[PDB]
């Protein structure tokens, strides 16, 4: 698109994830990714609502990004935003409806 | 993506295409725009018996640890926000621990972070520094590469200084001989000479971790 | 296109900041004593402008003290370096007074925030080269008010009329000039 | 039984907490609405007014658009929400057709988001009831309601709120031709239908009146007491 | 008794029983003192492992979170352990971004903001711990309270954990509000020895703390100087 | 998904009056089920874990019954509770040293394997779905400037540091043994420490012990690497203690 | 109860349980009071905060700025009030940045309670336990003084109160204000009253109230917090007035 990292800044997580997935899955077997994944997702369904800012401890806590700092964190503050839709609008696109 | 979700910091790629177009139809009608601030002058460093000594002209020589320092060269903020973000790491790793932090952690961390961006932040650097293996030395490049090297230089007048080492560089010296082969190899080249001296016998390394001041 | 011409110097007590004008803004209050100039794209400039007191008075609202000009070099070179992959067109110049101790302080950045701060005198625009030998020659240290601003007056004609801010500790004195 | 979920059927084919949901309704001020040939009129009850209220903010009747009105009855934080969406969408329709929006269209939109909260376990239905009037881009008026459950129906005369029935019952007699000759028949009629149910005269009374070409307009005290006034001279006569 | 299971169901009196439980899981910890002095803050606290088969350099109740700031708490150490890491990542991201050290307030504010957020999704549980945080800015010195609702308080003197309304009556009347240091960590060690329920030694308490030159924990050294001196 | 079930010790995420988490408290009684007993003590220049060997049936293979494990190359293991709870936690921890060792460029120490994994403990006792796992782990190595470490973390998240510890269904009695030893002298040499252990394990279980009844791992500074000892070398020190 | 457990049930006859029961939760907070007069407007609350060993920092316990032009006081939780308040600025900023002129206080307490309703109508959520009162100035209807509920509901209000003893308070005012003819002093002569009448305290102190005013002086809003000797004043004029009409019968 308009720069090389652009997408690659945009998915880097997944990436990194997939990367450790594999990694697991051929050294140790299909069972500890699954497990990993179960408790991401478990963590990670409770949470504020997508109007307001949330803080992902026990999320940040299992994937280890509890002792590191990083140019998401200190460039562009997602908590003090510049724009924000209406609530119910939100909420209803984050399940799905719209 | 759409206004119903919810924001995410970092980077932002906004202006790119409006200064693509920008920047070449000020080319083509004959006006000048503002530029970065860059610096390229010489930097050195040697090991010796029980340290490391850094030098760099005129400060170039930044902090990273209370054993770890570090010299750049290139884009100016680039080398600050590098330096400042694995001080901060470094600090928090060593809150966590409580012992003084390794050579090669930092330089795992700056590799990592320079090669995550392709080399698009211009940073070259020289790192060294004294751990409870010994004195360590170490060069890294904007892409993501690194040497391992008793003594290397950077900047403009490298040949010189590499001339001097190759022609008068021994293992095993004292402080004061590699002081003065370092600021010998970087007058070579060309202001002042800045030095920077990290010894073995001034860290202890039994005692637990304190935040310096 | 012709972008600009910032200065600012340093006096005894008291700070001076300057830009042109022909017959939009370059200069915007950032504080009781504490003003920003910007030079470069005008829609940069007040992008810029704009953004910055929007994190300005959120910092003011929930610290609940009066900003320095350290924190807002800070904050200015963080939202520059933000952007860093395509950046602003500006080239901000920040001139005040300490709100506690009343201190002058100046300072200078780049495309991409890379701060500057020196002890006697700043220059941003596209004719910095122009003006620094200028401001080498005419400058003085321990300078009074009424000395401070002839001689940024003589700075900024010597190289299309002129504004000139003096900030001191009771008081703000603007004056539009002309050669 | 099967009432404590939205989305569990009784065993005779019955939804208990959309039939729930309309008994808050059933508990709100009465509004009344009456199509006449060439004009449509509004008109809500005023509960409990306190002394040290301003009354330009607990108004009852809303405009859409600028040939759209509404009246509402329910609960009073719900209805906040349908008529900020309904006004935006009023706009993005415009957007999407040069033309002026219709008022089954609006209706139909305020069915299906009304709809849309009765699917789910996880979110609870709105707890209000609408009556949209105004006129199309030919001038035929119209008049339409809403059901918490996204049913709606066209009208000629309706009321909601309790005292519905009694205003209904009086309204299905007082109905005929000769009373929506003129305007003023009009108002008084929707005034009549009001004075059933309400008491303490005519101050507990908020009128709207919508014209061909022209935008929503809301009586004063002084007209309303006017038109009381000759009602009560043309009763005594 | 139907409302004392879920946290985010409202009694009809309107309360909310599982903060009040998990307060009461705070009150059952083990005692811990703060003192604000004319000159210098000080923390005490007492240890849990009281026995000869425990590494003293392993675990550490008494933590600093900048040069400035450190902090001891009452109740589960896991719970603890967590906050502590978010407060100093925290604080590392405010020097980041504004090149000067956090002030104490705002560090407060964060973490108070931090911990009010398990107090109102379903299924999770909050946090079982109350802290104290001492620091010096601006040439004064700060003593705040944390509570595990994300409420939070200034104090000049204050106790919790085992016994601490008897601790708090102490200290109300042998306060001075022009106190030095050294008379300050006495008054702390006589209160945390007003209900010991054993015998003190250098082995088996804690002491930090903070004044100009920073936050700082005392050797056992210093604390069995101390104890000999009262 | 299920739901939380009403009571105030039958779920994990709700506090009783008194402020305590009676579903945490159950797990501890999980580590009794299998009925053995362990025994780590720390000496001048060396560690020591002591574990109990039971085979009741004659037709299982005595190799594939163990209770110790090697993590890396230098840090060794003891597990008591449930098998394959401890077999999963072992992995993790194998993980876990594989991911600090690639993003740190060094061996991770025994302490921070320690607080890494009760850190992973902690969470699920806080979360609504995941439930926690019914065993202790014991951790030995030795350090580059500090010397021999004993390290040990709970199902609740809690983890120390010690000179002597025990685990298992005799953990009180073994406890005061240790700490009467410790008080009485707490310099031994590489063969002290060994019998120390083994005498711990034979006056509280009151038993004489066959060189197939225990299982013993020992670190050294001479030799860092983690070492499961043989039969003979067993039967050697049992010979030599009587 | 089987209509209670949850904000997403409705009740056979059409009520909302959990909401009743969160706004029942605001009757256990402090006084706070609200006046609005024909050059000013008021808010004087009560302090809960009283120990000898509390210390005294930041302006205001339950008084904030919310703008240059608007501020609020709460009474509920602490916990949610700072949430609340922090919203509400961000809210404003973001305006002022929109449109390059300062935000509404009508619009501002709109977009607050919108958020607030949010919560009271999906599952697995707690609604806010705050109640709050708005004091302001705008160029389209001046001076104006709002309340808020947990549901989501506002008002405007010449005079009001939230919190302990409100019916009486609500009662005495009602009683004995004035509509067109107060002025700043008669405002806080009226609000010493009410909370001397209110607060069930004997003697009446200066360190258990705050109070703040609203104005607007050469073009700018003025927002200040009254002193404790200005409070003593108030209080001595409005004992020995009290005396002086008791003796006078």
């Amino acid at each position: 698109p308009s720069h090389p990292l652009e997408l690659s800044e945009k998915n880097f997580q997944l990436n990194q994830d997939k990367m450790n997935f594999s990694t697991l899955r051929n050294i140790q077997g299909l069972f500890a990714p699954l497990k990993l994944q179960m408790e991401f997702k478990a963590v990670q369904q409770v949470q504020r609502l997508p109007f307001l800012s949330s803080s992902n401890l026990s999320l940040d806590v299992l994937r280890g990004n509890d002792e590191t700092i990083g140019f998401e964190d200190i460039l562009n503050d997602p908590s003090q935003s510049e724009v924000m839709g209406e609530p119910h609008l939100m909420v209803e696109y984050k399940l799905g409806l719209l | 993506v759409s206004v119903y979700a919810p924001p995410v910091g970092g980077f932002s790629f906004d202006n790119c295409r409006r200064n693509a177009v920008l920047e070449a139809d000020f080319a083509k009608r004959g006006y000048k725009l503002p530029k970065v601030r860059k610096t390229g002058t010489t930097i050195a460093g040697v090991v010796y018996k029980d340290g490391i000594v850094l030098g760099a002209d005129t400060s170039k020589i930044h902090f990273i640890s209370p054993n770890i320092y570090c010299c750049g060269a290139g884009t100016a903020a680039d080398t600050d926000m590098t330096t400042q973000l694995i001080s901060s790491n470094l600090e928090l790793h060593s809150l966590s621990t409580g012992r003084l932090p390794r050579v090669v952690t930092a330089n795992r961390m700056l590799k990592q972070m320079l090669f995550r961006y392709q080399g698009y932040i211009g940073a070259a650097l020289v790192l060294g520094g004294v751990d409870v293996t010994g004195p360590h030395l170490y060069s890294i490049y904007p892409h993501g590469s690194t040497d391992k090297l008793p003594y290397v230089t950077m900047g403009s007048g490298s040949l010189a200084a590499m001339a001097v080492f190759e022609d008068k560089f021994r293992p095993d010296m004292e402080e004061e001989e590699a002081k003065n082969l370092v600021s010998e190899a970087i007058a070579a080249g060309i202001s002042n000479i800045d030095l920077c001296v990290i010894s073995k016998n001034k860290l202890d390394f039994l005692r637990p971790y304190t935040v310096p001041n | 296109y012709n972008g600009g011409a910032v200065m600012a110097m340093k006096g005894k007590n008291c700070v001076a900041i300057a830009a042109d004008r022909r017959f939009f803004q370059k200069i915007f209050p950032m504080g009781d004593r504490l003003y920003i100039g910007l030079a470069g794209l005008a829609t940069d400039v007040q992008t810029v402008a704009q953004r910055l007191k929007f994190r300005l008075n959120l910092y003011e609202l929930k610290e609940g003290r009066q900003i320095k000009p350290y924190t807002l070099m800070s904050m200015v070179a963080n939202l520059l370096y933000e952007k860093r992959f395509g950046p602003y067109y500006t080239e901000p110049v920040i001139a005040g007074l300490d709100p506690k101790t009343f201190k002058p302080f100046i300072c200078s950045l780049d495309l991409i925030g890379c701060p500057m701060v020196t002890d006697d005198f700043v220059v941003s625009g596209t004719c910095a080269e122009q003006m620094y030998g200028m401001c080498e020659s005419l400058w003085e240290p321990n300078m009074d008010p009424d000395h401070l601003f002839e001689t940024i007056s003589q700075a900024m004609l010597n190289a299309m009329g002129v504004i000139v801010h003096i900030i001191e500790k009771d008081k703000i004195t603007t004056r539009t000039l002309k050669a | 039984s099967y009432d404590r979920a939205i989305t569990v059927f009784s065993p005779d084919g019955h939804l208990f907490q959309v039939e729930y949901a309309q008994e808050a309704v059933k508990k709100g001020s009465t509004a009344v609405g009456v199509r006449g040939r060439d004009i449509v009129v509004l008109g809500v009850e005023k509960k409990s007014v306190a002394k040290l209220q301003d009354e330009r903010t607990v108004r009852k009747i809303c405009a859409l658009d600028d040939n759209v009105c509404m009246a509402f009855a329910g609960l009073t934080a719900d209805a906040r929400i349908v008529i900020n969406r309904a006004r935006v969408e009023c706009q993005s329709h415009r957007l999407t057709v040069e033309d002026p929006v219709t008022v089954e269209y609006i209706t139909r939109y305020i069915a299906s988001l009304k709809q849309r909260y009765t699917q789910s376990n996880g979110r609870r239905p709105f707890g209000i009831s609408a009556l949209i009037v105004g006129f199309d881009f030919d001038g035929t008026p119209r008049l339409y309601q809403t059901d918490p459950s996204g049913t709606y129906h066209a009208w000629k005369a309706n009321a909601i709120g309790r005292g519905a029935k009694s205003v209904r019952e009086f309204l299905e007699k007082n109905y005929t031709d000769e009373a929506i000759e003129t305007d003023d028949l009009t108002i008084k009629l929707v005034i009549k239908a009001l004075l059933e149910v309400v008491q303490s005269g005519g101050k507990n009374i908020e009128l709207a009146v919508m014209r061909r070409d022209q935008s929503l307009k809301i009586l004063n005290p002084e007209e309303i007491e006017k038109y009381v006034a000759e009602i009560e001279k043309e009763k005594e006569e | 008794r139907g409302y004392s299971f879920s946290l985010t169901t409202f009694s009809p009196s309107g309360k909310l029983v599982q903060i009040e439980y998990a307060l009461a899981a705070v009150a059952g910890g083990a005692p811990s003192v703060g003192i604000k002095a004319a000159n210098g803050v000080v923390l005490a606290t007492e240890k849990k492992q009281k026995s000869i088969l425990y590494d003293e350099r392993s675990v550490h109740k008494v933590e600093p979170i900048t040069k400035h700031i450190g902090l001891v708490y009452s109740g589960m150490g896991p719970d603890y352990r967590v906050l502590v890491h978010r407060a100093r990542k925290l604080a590392q991201q405010y020097y980041l971004v504004y090149q000067e050290p956090i002030p104490t307030a705002q560090l407060v504010q964060r973490v108070a903001s931090v911990m009010q957020e398990y107090t109102q999704s379903g299924g999770v549980r909050p946090f079982g711990v109350s802290l104290l945080i001492c620091g010096w800015n601006e040439g004064r010195p700060y003593l705040f309270q944390s509570d595990p609702s994300g409420a939070y308080f200034a104090w000049k003197a204050t106790a919790m954990g085992k016994n601490y309304v008897n601790g708090k009556t102490f200290l109300e009347k042998r306060y001075n509000e022009d106190l030095e240091l050294e008379d300050a960590i006495h008054t702390a060690i006589l209160t945390l020895k007003e209900s010991f329920e054993g015998q003190m030694t250098e082995d088996n308490i804690e002491v930090g703390i903070c004044n100009e030159a920073g936050f700082r924990r005392l050797t056992p050294t210093e604390v069995k100087d101390y104890l000999a001196a009262i | 998904s299920r739901g939380s079930s009403a009571g105030f010790d039958r779920h994990i995420t709700i506090f009783s009056p008194e402020g305590r988490l009676y579903q945490v408290e159950y797990a501890f009684k999980a580590i009794n089920q299998g009925g053995l007993t362990s025994v780590a003590v720390r000496g001048k220049d060396c560690a020591v874990i002591v574990t109990q060997k039971k085979v009741p049936d004659k037709l299982l293979d005595s190799s594939t019954v163990t209770h110790l494990f090697k993590i890396t190359e230098n840090i060794g293991c003891v597990m008591t509770g449930m098998t394959a709870d401890s077999r999963s936690q072992v992995q993790r921890a194998r993980y876990e040293a594989a991911n600090w060792k690639y993003k740190y460029g060094y061996e991770i120490p025994v302490d921070m394997l320690c607080k890494r994994i009760a850190d992973i403990s902690q969470v699920y006792t806080q979360n609504a779905e995941m439930r926690p796992l019914g065993c202790c782990m014991i951790l030995i190595g030795i350090d580059e400037e500090q010397g021999p470490q004993v390290y040990k973390c709970d199902p609740a998240g809690y983890y120390c540091g010690f000179k002597a510890t025990a685990a298992g269904v005799k953990q009180t009695e073994s406890t005061s043994f240790l700490e009467k030893k410790v008080k009485k002298k707490f310099d031994w040499t590489f063969e002290q420490t060994v019998e120390t252990a083994i005498t711990c394990l034979s006056t509280v279980l009151s038993i004489d012990f066959k060189p197939s009844e225990i299982e013993v791992g020992v670190v050294t500074v001479e030799n860092p690497k983690f070492r499961i000892l043989t039969e003979a070398e067993i039967d050697a020190h049992l010979v030599a203690l009587a | 109860r089987r209509y209670d457990s949850r904000t997403t049930i409705f009740s056979p006859e059409g009520r909302l349980y959990q909401v009743e029961y969160a706004m029942e939760a605001i009757g256990h907070a402090g006084t706070c009071l609200g006046i609005l007069a024909n050059d000013g407007v008021l808010l004087a609350a009560e302090r809960r905060n009283i120990h000898k060993l509390l210390d005294e920092v930041f302006f205001s316990e339950k008084i904030y700025k919310l703008n240059e032009d608007m501020a609020c006081s709460v009474a509920g939780i602490t916990s949610d009030a700072n949430v609340l308040t922090n919203e509400l600025r961000l809210i404003a900023q973001r305006y002022l940045l929109q449109y390059q002129e300062p935000i509404p206080c009508e619009q501002l307490v709109t977009a607050l309670c919108d958020i607030k309703q949010a919560y009271t109508q999906f599952g697995g959520k707690r609604p806010f336990g705050v109640s709050l009162l708005y004091i302001g100035w705008d160029k389209h209807y001046g001076f104006q003084l709002y309340q808020s509920d947990p549901s989501g509901n506002y008002g405007g209000w010449k005079a009001t109160c939230i919190g302990n003893n409100s019916a009486a308070a609500v009662s005495m005012l009602k009683q004995d204000y004035k509509e067109g003819e107060m002025t700043l002093k008669s405002a806080l002569a009226l609000a010493i009253k009410v909370l001397n009448k209110t607060m069930d305290v004997s003697k009446l102190s200066a360190e258990k109230v705050e109070i703040a005013t609203l104005t607007r002086e050469n073009g700018k809003t003025v927002i200040r917090v009254l002193k404790q000797k200005e409070v003593e004043q108030l209080i001595k004029k409005h004992e020995e007035e009290e005396a002086k009409a008791e003796r006078e019968k």
